[PDB]
């Protein structure tokens, strides 16, 4: 488990918040947003 | 005018407190859908001061 995506429509005519862990950092954003249709992480 | 500065008109509810939603969706204000593009019961969401 490496990140968190919340918000209403995940979609751009709405804003949402994205948590990244990459083990070095935590990074957190609040953007408005397009989601992929399946999210990932990197091998 | 100055029209760089702009206030929201309508909204489907209120804000919560510090709540900042930045949305530039039309607003519908009946049946009649929006569909993207502005219309009967569609009107933009914003006004600028001027
Ligand atoms: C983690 O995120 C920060 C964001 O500034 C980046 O500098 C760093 O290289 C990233 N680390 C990895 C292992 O991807
Ligand atoms: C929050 O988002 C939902 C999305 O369906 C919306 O119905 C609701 O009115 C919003 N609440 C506020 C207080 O903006
Ligand atoms: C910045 O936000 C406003 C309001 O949602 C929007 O009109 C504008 O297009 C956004 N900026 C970019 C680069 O899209």
């Amino acid at each position: 488990i490496r990140g968190w995506i919340f918000g209403t429509t995940l979609d751009s005519k709405t804003q949402s918040l994205l948590i990244v862990n990459n083990a070095t950092n935590v990074v957190i954003k609040v953007c408005e947003f397009q989601f992929c249709n399946d999210p990932f992480l990197g091998v | 005018g100055n029209y760089n500065y702009l206030y929201r008109l309508f909204r489907k509810s209120n804000l919560k407190p510090f709540e900042r939603d930045i949305s530039t969706e039309i607003y519908q204000a009946g049946s009649t859908p929006c569909n993207g593009v502005k219309g009967f019961n569609c009107y933009f969401p914003l006004q600028s001061y001027g």
